[PDB]
């Protein structure tokens, strides 16, 4: 009983990390969609602190 | 005749073994059983527990 139950949770432990990994990287990209227009921004807030 | 009396003497003793001994063939299918059932609840319990303590490792993994 355990012998088909530890088999069964091995093939869960699976396909829960199989799909956090669809959402990270997914979620990594939203991270750099997001960033990559709103860039000119952050270098134009950057750069107007350096120079004084 | 005291030949009698003598019959009814076994007659007395080999109801009384052979009841006792079936309340010991009865005492212990009830507690096999029992334990047999225990021995398959136990078994219940720990895999509830593997099962808990394995999905929140592989959700604080992810």
């Amino acid at each position: 009983l355990e012998a088909q139950y530890r088999e069964r949770e091995r093939a869960e432990t699976e396909a829960l990390l199989a799909r956090y990994r669809e959402r990270a990287e997914a979620e990594a990209k939203a991270v750099r969609e997001k960033a990559m227009a709103r860039l000119d921004e952050a270098v134009a807030l950057v750069l107007k602190e350096v120079l004084p | 005749k005291l030949e009698a009396i003598l019959s009814q003497e076994v007659e007395a003793e080999i109801q009384a073994l052979l009841q006792e001994a079936e309340a010991k063939a009865e005492a212990v299918k009830r507690e096999a059983e029992e334990k047999a059932k225990a021995l398959l609840q136990a078994r219940e319990r720990a895999l509830e527990a593997q099962y808990r303590a394995a999905l929140r490792r592989a959700e604080s993994a992810g």
